[PDB]
Formats: structure tokens, C-alpha cells, sequence
């Protein structure tokens, strides 16, 4: 894969907007939406909230896990534990990039949410290169990754698997 | 099979083909039953086109689905053109009652591809050779798929008693179990029949 | 005709069509486009953007596209001449004009089918009434009266089309439109402010009108940016903020040093007479009267010590009363994006105006236009930050020419108007070869001159300037600027003079641009033209 | 992006037929001692004695080999001898596997089809060298951005450069997504001609 | 373009024109109406319209409804990205407003 398709899979998460136009139910091949009552919340998939925000037709809302207090506890829980701890949403990096870039003025304290998210990320990446070094160092044959999201996997996967194949080969070249 | 679930299963059929090291199962049902929603909702837009916002909300979703599907197909016409002889053989000797790994149309494409390349190599360098080398067999020139690759997977049907062979020493094999929703990093050979049975999905 | 309301007469017609946008080349028109773009990309309206540069290229462009489309939009071009003939269009084609030039041509006003005008009629317009300019012995007895009518027409024309000037900028009409629809943002407000500031920078509007328009725009600025009353602590730092400033008139002093921007603003480089060693010490005394070390003033402004810059913008306004410079603070706006991004609305202008008119040419006429249109969106701060090193290089190569024609006295008093000319051998004279970057040099030359000379006659005569255009064709370019003063109405009158002079002498001339006061003339018809012009103006 | 060259099987049981890496790999020379005479072909090195030390490509010595050592026997180069097998154990992060190459793991895995005695000690050198040089390719390839990497890559071989070019292609692809840069559609192979 | 069809040996053109034809045969077989052209669509779709800017001359690009468009140099349009993909990926147009 590549980041630009993880970003595609991440635009299926649901968010809540507040439209300012009138429209009746829409029957999408992936569900139903609406109705859109001006000045009333409604829950849509991201790829539509962003596209409506760019055309000046809505007003986003911060997801509940995107609070500057619960995050300041996740950031500590992550540094205490010694394994991959569970995360608010399986796609938090892409959410807190797309949202904070496109709707940073409808989110209060954007430039602290952003730094806490980055602090969590910079740790969950450090635990990986330790869990991906003991693997080689001790020549394991299995490794249980607990709560890795698809993005951390995809940033260093096409190197790790490709450097473990060359190790299986070198380790089983004497049998015949 | 609500039209809402075809897409949820299509994305899953889309990731596996991207990560697997071998040409996986053939799903003719879905590829032929999503080309129906596309073929239908392309008509209820060109007819009732006299709205200017609804048609946009529909065209965007159609364009997302027509990319999932398309990039899924392209990802298999790469497996076929890299493994054409080994994928023809496997389909010729298939025991009846086993899901094919080739559509009836990919099969024609693969037949024509093998024919074309053989008829090309026959007239450039395999013709002007001494008259005992002019035949080269394409089961020992095209490398077979490599099913000793490592993959990340996340499981969604609790499995137990899974064999983990680190090396050639049959003794060193410790059996493991799998929870639900967990994620592991294991070789593709030991979990081959699980991807075909929906028990896992290569993330 | 005149469009009464922009919603239901201009927008909601082209809302469902495929329009074609012709664009002139000046910061005002760039900023008037970049709003219409953003108003089309928001409603999915297929447009097309053709950058033109004269009348020949506008005609060439209309040649090719005139059958596919049948809607058109001209921006800062084609309101001071007649349109239904230079283009010779069909009947079912529509033209919208959103130009600033004045006065609007006559027929373009009594043609309510093909040429609609987006010009707010509450400008300074006084268009003559309809039949005053448009259509047995008793036969002759009344056709003599019709001859009298024609004679009155020949006069009222000369009354109405004698002075050229400019109205409200395009980028303010478009912004009124974009606010009607309720689809305005800050990004569409900054382009309004820049498209307005540019006219006042190039000195095409009066100070009264400029302050009136600033008074208008400040309500919008406060409506947007005041909604953050006390939450300015929980607003994202990476989100643009526009603010009203009462700030200095020095050019580019926040990126240059404080010293190299006093020596180059053509408003303190005139008073201080910073071209004659006798008065260069005036600058020294001005600096010493404030306690600014001569070593901090020479260093870049962002690195100057923090203890000096506290009340700089006041200790400069004060110590400029003691020298005879009382108009030193102007009213402008400024923008902050993020951590280090802070622009005054007259830095964007001098950078854009010099990306579009870079001397070294790298292709067709529409290769620089694109690079300057690019540097107005925030995703391209690497061109702006680059177009600020051309705007510097230009300003340091203008006070080294106004220093030539004033330590050599190349301003001839040829009678009713001054006169000058340039030499190729002087360095940095190929930079001003363009017929657009020559008006500013002349308009600063006049400002330095009027302050320099000791006469009382020359201080109130318009200037006329010529500099060589093409060595192969052997031709020069000529401009004409109104008589300078503090409260000049800015109503130039040379578009008629040069026309009639070339008509009298019957020489070869080209009125290629959209403004009339710029002409290309054979190097040999110079005197043949000039003498007849001297006699004509009289 | 769509030109998928045939990869190298030089680490498994036998090299691939069409892979241009293995073709240039096996071409490298190797020392042999002949067991018979070489009639009608002594021109190169007409007949050649028995018990003569010669240098032959690897591909040639594939078929000319048998269990009984009918035609010739083989002895390993010094890079795989006992001498260097201790050097590569002192600290493997110091060796210039490009001069000692440029196919170290590729060659060394084909010298196991000669049933020499010390195979159980070559297949332990390779494994313990590749494991030794890992934490210096996992970290100098995912953490070298907009740098001149032509000096972090001057001491590697074809099995390792292929990984140093996969670390970079995943670093320079996340850093291009973070900066809103992997949204613009670009020319894929035409900018290669330009 | 014939900077390429000049470097292939004269029998590789036959291999090409066979492969291309078999591919275009397979593509039209997928769906009922002329199948689905899987050649386009190489990157996830982001928005519905795109803003391009020409870079070379090109005779007369077509819009499905018979409404052609001339392509002079340095003149930017606002077209559906459903049509511009073929030309952006070659070198003619350019995606500016990223």
C-alpha cells in the first residue's frame, strides 16, 4: 500500500456536521443519509463532510475522543505502558490531519490537539522499532502486534517483511 | 446481500489481493453484481439530471466505488502476466469441486498472452538455433510464486491449534492460538487456507 | 446596459454555462480574477482563463474561441473603447465588462443586448443623455437644424471623452458580489484589500477616494476578525488574521533594513533630496534625532534589537514634523498566517507587480502572468518570498536613474510640458523597456523633480517621457502623466493629444494597450510628432 | 511503477532463469582443480593436465561437477575461508561488502551446492553477518531525509541496497503525504525521459 | 510517439499490437455496456472537478457533448477529472490547484 490509500480507507469514518442547505434523504449504495435540515446536526462519512466544507456548505464538529483533556491522559498512558495500548479510533492520524487542516477554526484548541496526537504517534513508532528488532535479534518466527493501526503498519511494513524474507531464506538454506 | 454489504466485502476482497503473494480465489459473483449498481445508478442520474446537488453526491460515490473495483482488477492482471504458465497449468488440472483462480475471461486473456509470447520468441532467437534447442519449456523459466513470505494479518474468527514452524527442525515447532480481532506477523504458508475461508484478512 | 443587481443578472445566468474569462495584466485584475475563480470552483462552473496583454492579443484570442463559447467576461479591458466592432461578434454572444477605465464609451451604454456592464453607476459618471449624441425648402430648413445637432455632438464628445481616470477597483465589485451570495471568506477579503491598495500604490486614485474605500473595507475586516473577541487565545495560530494598521509609508521596511528603505521610498528620497551630498546629511540628522545607532539602522529589521522598536512608528512620525513631512502615517491592513508570516498590504503588491514585470524574458508574453497569478494563494509562499527580491532589486535600480536625470538635468522644459529621454549606455535602462513598468518610473520622476526644481512654472507642468523600445524596428515608447500636486484629481489627458498629433503629422503610431497614454513610435518620427504636439497642446 | 523486473532467487535452492541479477552474479570467477585431462580445449588456459588450478565462472562449474568429483574439485575463495569468517564475527558493521562482492549473500548461497565439508559453517557466517548489519540499515534508511545518501550506501551489496531503497521509498512517501503533496496527479514515466 | 516506436525491433510492434488488442478485448468484456476501462483511475479520487493548465499545443480536445475546447499554451481550464487523467499522465496538461 501507500499513504494515499490508507487515507482513502480512513474517509469512511463517521463525523457530525451542521449543514446550511435544504436536502431530502439520499440513498447511497453504502447506506442512507439525511435529511439535511438547515441548522441541525447530521452524521455523514468524512469524504462528504470535507467536500461540503470546501464548498462552504457546512460546519464541522470535533469528535468526542478529540478532547484536550482525555488526550492528555492517553499521552501519559502510552508512555507508561510497555505494549501497544488501544487508541480512540483505528485511523486517528488521518482524522486529526484532515479535520485540523480543513476545519481548524471550528475546532477549539486545534494546536494542542495536534501536538498531543503527534506525541502519541512519536511513541507508538518507537515501540515498533524495538518490537521489530528483538524479532530479528532473536530470530523469532511469530510476533503478536496488539493494537497497531493500519498506518503504523504501513509506514514500515514493506521494509520489515522484505527483510524477514531474506532472513528465512538464509536460515533454511542447509536442509537439502 | 444488501447492496450496502457488497462494498464492505469488496474492500476486503481488495486488500487481500494487494498483499497476498499468489493469485487468490476468483469472485465472479461480486465483480458481476457491482457492475449492476454502477450500471443502474448511472441511469437514474442521466434521466433525473435536473437537480444540481444530488447528482454530485451520487457521482462522487460512484467514482469511489469504480476505483476500488478497477484497482482490484488491475491488481490481478499483474499476477496473471507474471505467472502465466503456472496459472494455466493449475487451471487445466483442477479437481472438480474447487473454486477456480481464473475468471472465464481472464482465462482467455491468459491463453492469448501465452500464445502471443511463444509466437514471439519463436521468430527472433529460438528459430536460428541448432535444431535441438529450439524448444524451451516455460515451467522452468518463469519463477513460481513465493509462498514463504511474511504477512501482517488480523483475524476475525477465533482459531486455535495453529502450527508455527520457525525452521527445518520439526521439534522446534510450538503451536499457537489466535484471539478475535488480534493481529500477527506470520508466514503466508501456514495460514493459506484461512484467507480462502474468510477467517482472516491480510492487513 | 448597466446591471442593476449582480445576483440575478450576471451570476445566475452564467451559473449554468461554459464561460470564457479574458484577463488583463495588472495586480488589480489578478486580484479581481482570483475571487471570480473561487466563486466558480464553488458551484462547479466550467470556465477558461485566457491571459491577454493588448488589443492585438485580445483580438487573436477572440478569433479562435468565438464559436465554441457564447458567453464572455472581460476584466479591466474594453470599457473605454467600442466593442461591437473591434471584435465583430455575432448576435447571440453576450459580453460582460467589469473594467475600471473611464469614461465608458458611449455606444457601450445604449446597447442593452450584448454588452452588459457590471459597473456600479454611483461612481463619478455623467454620461450624456441619449439623443444628444445619437440620431421642397423645408427639407433643407430642417436638415440645417440636424447639422446644428451634429455640430453640438462634435463638441459634447470633446467635452466628455477628454479626461481619463479610474473608478472603484474590480476586486471590490467582485467582493460585493461574493458577499451578496453569503460565500465570502477571509481569503476573498485579502484579495479585495490588495486589489484596492494597488490602485493607490500606482497612483491612479485620489487620496479622498482611497480613504473612503478603506473606511468601507474596515467594516468587513472588523465583522470577520472581531467575532474572535476574547477567544483569540483558543483560536488556531495557523489561521489568517487581517487587521487594520495605521502604519508608516516606508516601502518594504519590514524585510529590508530601516536604512535601505528610507533611501528608496520615493517620498523620503525626494524631501531629503537623497541624491545630492549636500542634503544627504539630512538623513543622518534625522536618524540622530531619534537615538537610532548607525549600526542598528543598517541591519535587517527583523534582527534589530528589541529595545528600539517599541514605539518606532511614533518617534518616526514625530521627528518627521521637524523636517516638513507630515503625511508619514497611512491607513492599510496586514495579515498573519502562522508563526513567522506577517505581510503589509503594500508588500504583496510590490512583489506581485514585480513578478509580472521581470526584465529577463523566458518565453511568450503570458509566461510571467502565470507565475504572478500563482503567488497569490497561500500554498505558494515560495514565490511571494521570491518576488520580494525582485521588488527590492527594482527599487534600488530606480533611485539610480532619478539620480541620473537630476544630477544631469535631462528634464527639458519644451514649453507647455516637461520632457525627458533615456540612453542605452546608462546601466539598468533595459529593465524599464516594458511599456508597463515605465509609467511608475515617470510618476516617481515627477515627484522627485517637482520637489527639486527652484522654478514656479515647472512645478506645475505635466511630464512626457520616451525611452527606446525596439532597436530593430527602431522605435521608442512614450507616456504622459498629469500635472503633479498634492491633491491632483488624477484625470490624464494625453490619450487625445497623442492621437491628434499622430493624425496631424501622419506618422506611424500604435495604441496597442488598453490605456491610451502609452504609444510606440518610430525613432525617426520623434521630432515630427513632438513639434506638432507642442503646437497642438499650445 | 509498472515495470516489474524478474527478482532474484539467488538465496534459495536455485537461481531463476530470466533474472538479470543472477545472470551477472554467477559470472563471477571461482577456483577449481581438474581431475582429468582436458583434450581438444587446452587453448584457453591441445590438452590440460590433471591436478591443475584454474579459474572458471560459477555457471560453468555447475554441470562440470558431480558427487565423485569426476572432472574437477572446488575450493572456496578466501572471502569465505576460515580467515575472514572471524573478521565478520568481530564486528560486521565495518566490512566493505561492496569490494568483497558485489554479491556476497548471493554468491555464498550457491557455494552450498558443492557439498564441501564446512557448509555447516558458511550458512552460519551469512546468517550471523546479516543479523549483525541489520540495525544499521533499519536506522540509516528510515532516518536519512533529503540528504546525500551516496555515502550511507557505499559499503553495501545488491541484497542490501535493495532494502536501503525500500526504506527510503517509504520515508519519502510518508513525508510527501504529511505535506499535502501526494494529492497532485503527475506524469509517471515521461518525467524519466525529461 | 515515434521517439519510442523507433527503438523497438520491427517484430516487437506485432507483439505490442497483439497485446494491446487482447487487453482491449478483455476490458470490454467485464460489464454489459462496453465494460469498464481499467486503464484510467490510477489514484484515489479526491474531488469531482480538477483545474488543469496546458503545457503544449494540442489540436482540439473533445467534450463528450460535442463541445470542443482549444488548448493553447499557458491557459487553464476547469474540467472534470474524468477526462483529464489521460492527458495529465502523459505531459500535456498539468494539475495546478493541488
Amino acid at each position: 500500500m501507500d499513504a494515499a490509500e490508507v487515507e482513502f480507507l480512513a474517509e469512511k469514518e463517521l463525523v457530525t456536521i451542521i449543514p446550511n442547505f435544504s436536502l431530502d434523504k439520499i440513498y447511497l449504495i453504502g447506506g442512507d443519509l439525511g435529511p439535511f435540515n438547515p441548522g441541525l446536526p447530521v452524521e455523514v462519512p468524512l469524504w462528504l463532510a470535507i467536500n461540503l466544507k470546501q464548498r462552504q456548505k457546512c460546519r464541522l464538529l470535533p469528535p468526542e475522543w478529540m478532547d484536550v483533556e482525555k488526550l492528555e491522559k492517553m499521552r501519559d498512558h502510552e508512555r507508561k505502558e510497555e505494549t501497544f495500548t488501544p487508541m480512540p479510533s483505528p485511523y486517528y492520524m488521518e482524522l486529526t490531519k484532515l479535520l485540523l487542516n480543513h476545519a481548524s477554526d471550528n475546532i477549539p484548541k486545534a494546536d494542542e490537539i495536534r501536538t498531543l496526537v503527534k506525541d502519541m504517534w512519536d511513541t507508538r513508532i518507537a515501540k515498533l522499532r524495538v518490537s521489530a528488532d528483538s524479532f530479528v535479534r532473536q530470530q523469532e518466527a511469530h510476533a503478536k502486534l496488539d493494537n497497531l493501526t493500519l498506518m503504523e503498519i504501513n509506514t514500515s511494513g514493506t521494509f520489515l517483511t522484505q527483510a524477514l524474507n531474506h532472513m528465512y531464506k538464509l536460515r533454511t538454506n542447509l536442509q537439502p | 446481500l444488501t447492496p450496502a454489504e457488497l462494498i464492505e466485502r469488496l474492500e476486503q476482497a481488495w486488500m487481500n489481493e494487494k498483499f497476498a503473494p499468489e493469485l487468490l480465489e476468483s469472485k465472479p459473483e461480486i465483480v458481476e453484481c457491482v457492475m449492476e449498481q454502477l450500471e443502474h445508478m448511472e441511469e437514474n442520474l442521466r434521466r433525473a439530471k435536473r437537480e444540481d446537488l444530488k447528482v454530485s453526491i451520487h457521482q462522487m460515490e460512484m467514482e469511489r466505488i469504480r476505483y476500488v473495483l478497477s484497482s482490484y482488477l488491475r491488481c490481478r492482471l499483474m499476477k496473471i502476466e507474471k505467472f502465466f504458465p503456472h496459472v494455466l497449468e493449475k487451471e487445466k488440472t483442477r479437481p472438480e469441486g474447487e473454486p477456480s483462480s481464473l475468471s472465464p475471461e481472464e482465462l482467455a486473456f491468459a491463453r492469448e498472452f501465452m500464445a502471443n509470447t511463444e509466437s514471439y520468441l519463436k521468430n527472433v532467437a529460438l528459430k536460428h538455433m541448432p535444431p535441438n534447442l529450439q524448444k524451451v519449456d516455460l515451467f522452468r523459466a518463469v519463477p513460481k510464486p513465493d509462498l514463504d513470505s511474511y504477512v501482517f494479518l488480523r483475524v476475525r474468527e477465533r482459531q486455535e491449534n495453529i502450527l508455527v514452524e520457525p525452521d527445518t527442525d520439526e521439534q522446534r515447532d510450538y503451536v499457537i492460538d489466535l484471539e478475535k480481532g488480534s493481529q500477527h506477523l506470520i508466514r503466508y504458508k501456514t495460514i493459506a487456507p484461512l484467507v480462502a475461508s474468510g477467517a482472516v484478512q491480510l492487513i | 446596459m448597466f446591471v442593476s443587481d449582480f445576483r440575478k443578472e450576471f451570476y445566475e445566468v452564467v451559473q449554468s454555462q461554459r464561460v470564457l474569462l479574458f484577463v488583463a495584466s495588472d495586480v488589480d485584475a489578478l486580484c479581481a480574477c482570483k475571487i471570480l475563480q473561487a466563486l466558480f470552483q464553488c458551484d462547479h462552473v466550467q470556465y477558461t482563463l485566457v491571459p491577454v496583454s493588448g488589443w492585438q492579443e485580445l483580438e487573436t484570442a477572440f478569433l479562435e474561441h468565438k464559436e465554441q463559447f457564447h458567453y464572455f467576461i472581460l476584466i479591466n479591458c474594453g470599457a473605454n473603447v467600442d466593442l461591437l466592432d473591434i471584435l465583430q461578434p455575432d448576435e447571440d454572444t453576450i459580453f460582460f465588462v467589469c473594467d475600471t477605465h473611464r469614461p465608458v464609451n458611449v455606444v457601450n451604454v445604449y446597447n442593452d443586448t450584448q454588452i452588459k456592464l457590471l459597473i456600479k453607476q454611483d461612481d463619478d459618471l455623467e454620461v450624456p443623455a441619449y439623443e444628444d449624441i445619437f440620431r421642397i425648402v423645408e427639407q433643407t430648413m430642417r436638415r440645417r437644424q440636424r447639422r446644428e445637432w451634429e455640430a453640438r455632438r462634435r463638441d459634447i464628445l470633446f467635452d466628455y471623452e477628454q479626461y481619463e481616470y479610474h473608478g472603484t477597483s474590480s476586486a471590490m465589485v467582485m467582493f460585493e458580489l461574493a458577499w451578496m451570495l453569503s460565500k465570502d471568506l477571509n481569503d476573498m477579503l485579502w484579495w479585495a484589500i490588495v486589489g484596492l491598495t494597488d490602485q493607490w500604490v500606482q497612483d491612479k486614485i485620489t487620496q479622498m477616494k482611497y480613504v473612503t474605500d478603506v473606511g468601507v473595507l474596515q467594516r468587513h475586516v472588523s465583522r470577520h476578525n472581531h467575532r474572535n473577541e476574547d477567544e483569540e487565545n483558543t483560536l488556531s495560530v495557523d489561521c489568517t488574521r487581517i487587521s487594520f494598521e495605521y502604519d508608516l509609508r516606508l516601502v518594504l521596511y519590514q524585510h529590508w533594513s530601516l536604512h535601505d528603505s528610507l533611501c528608496n521610498t520615493s517620498y523620503t528620497a525626494a524631501r531629503f533630496k537623497l541624491w545630492s551630498v549636500h542634503g544627504q546629511k539630512r538623513l543622518q540628522e534625522f536618524l540622530a534625532d531619534m537615538g537610532l545607532p548607525l549600526k542598528q539602522v543598517k541591519q535587517k529589521f527583523q534582527a534589530m534589537d528589541i529595545s528600539l522598536k517599541e514605539n518606532l512608528r511614533e518617534m518616526i512620525e514625530q521627528s518627521a514634523n521637524k523636517f516638513g513631512m507630515k503625511d508619514m502615517r497611512v491607513q492599510t491592513f496586514s495579515i498573519h498566517f502562522g508563526f513567522k508570516h506577517k505581510f503589509l498590504a503594500s508588500d504583496v503588491v510590490f512583489a506581485t507587480m514585480s513578478l509580472m514585470e521581470s526584465p529577463e524574458k523566458d518565453g511568450s508574453g503570458t509566461d510571467h502572468f502565470i507565475q504572478a497569478l500563482d503567488s497569490l494563494s497561500r500554498s505558494n509562499l515560495d514565490k511571494l518570498y521570491h518576488g520580494l527580491e525582485l521588488a527590492k532589486k527594482q527599487l534600488r535600480a530606480t533611485q539610480q536613474t532619478i539620480a541620473s536625470c537630476l544630477c544631469t538635468n535631462l528634464v527639458i522644459s519644451q514649453g507647455p510640458f516637461l520632457y525627458c529621454s533615456l540612453m542605452e549606455g546608462t546601466p539598468d535602462v533595459m529593465l524599464f523597456s516594458r511599456p508597463a513598468s515605465l509609467s511608475l518610473l515617470s510618476k516617481h520622476l515627477l515627484k522627485s523633480f517637482v520637489c527639486s526644481t527652484k522654478n514656479r512654472r515647472c512645478k506645475l507642468l505635466p511630464l512626457v517621457m520616451a525611452a527606446p523600445l525596439s532597436m530593430e524596428h527602431g522605435t521608442v515608447t512614450v507616456v504622459g502623466i498629469p500635472p503633479e500636486t498634492d491633491s491632483s484629481d488624477r484625470k490624464n489627458f494625453f490619450g487625445r493629444a497623442f492621437e491628434k498629433a499622430a493624425e496631424s503629422t501622419s506618422s506611424r503610431m500604435l495604441h496597442n494597450h488598453f490605456d491610451l497614454s502609452v504609444i510606440e513610435l518610430k525613432a525617426e518620427d520623434r521630432s515630427k510628432f513632438l513639434d506638432a504636439l507642442i503646437s497642438l497642446l499650445s | 511503477e509498472a515495470y516489474f523486473r524478474v527478482e532474484s532467487g539467488a538465496l534459495g535452492p536455485e537461481e531463476n532463469f530470466l533474472s538479470l541479477d543472477d545472470i551477472l552474479m554467477s559470472h563471477e570467477k571461482l577456483p577449481v582443480r581438474t581431475e582429468t585431462a582436458m583434450p581438444r580445449l587446452g587453448a584457453f588456459f591441445n590438452a590440460v593436465p590433471q591436478g591443475s588450478k584454474l579459474e572458471l565462472p560459477l555457471w560453468l562449474a555447475k554441470g562440470l561437477f558431480d558427487n565423485k568429483r569426476r572432472i574437477l574439485s572446488v575450493e572456496l575463495p578466501k572471502i569465505y575461508q576460515e580467515g575472514w569468517r572471524t573478521v565478520f564475527s568481530a564486528d560486521p558493521n565495518v566490512v566493505d561488502l561492496h569490494k568483497m562482492g558485489p554479491h556476497f549473500y548471493g554468491f555464498g548461497s550457491q557455494l552450498l551446492h558443492f557439498d564441501s565439508p564446512e557448509n555447516a559453517d558458511i550458512s552460519q557466517s551469512l546468517l550471523q553477518t546479516f543479523i549483525g548489519r541489520f540495525r544499521r540499515i533499519m536506522d540509516s534508511s528510515q532516518n536519512a531525509y533529503n540528504e546525500d545518501t551516496s555515502a550511507l550506501v557505499a559499503r553495501l551489496d545488491e541484497m542490501e541496497r535493495g532494502l536501503f531503497q525500500t526504506g527510503q521509498k517509504g520515508l519519502n512517501d510518508f513525508q510527501c503525504w504529511e505535506k499535502g503533496q501526494a494529492s497532485q496527479i503527475t506524469a509517471s514515466n515521461l518525467v524519466q525521459n525529461y | 510517439p515515434n521517439a519510442l516506436r523507433f527503438h523497438m525491433a520491427a517484430e516487437e510492434m506485432e507483439w505490442f499490437n497483439n497485446y494491446k488488442r487482447s487487453l482491449a478485448t478483455y476490458m470490454r468484456s467485464l460489464g454489459g455496456d462496453e465494460g469498464l476501462d481499467i486503464t484510467q483511475d490510477m489514484k484515489p479520487p479526491k474531488s469531482l472537478y480538477i483545474e488543469v493548465r496546458c503545457l503544449k499545443d494540442y489540436g482540439e480536445f473533445e467534450v463528450d457533448d460535442g463541445t470542443s475546447v482549444l488548448l493553447k499554451k499557458n491557459s487553464q481550464h476547469f474540467l472534470p477529472r474524468w477526462k483529464c487523467e489521460q492527458l495529465i499522465r502523459q505531459g500535456v496538461l498539468e494539475h495546478i490547484l493541488s
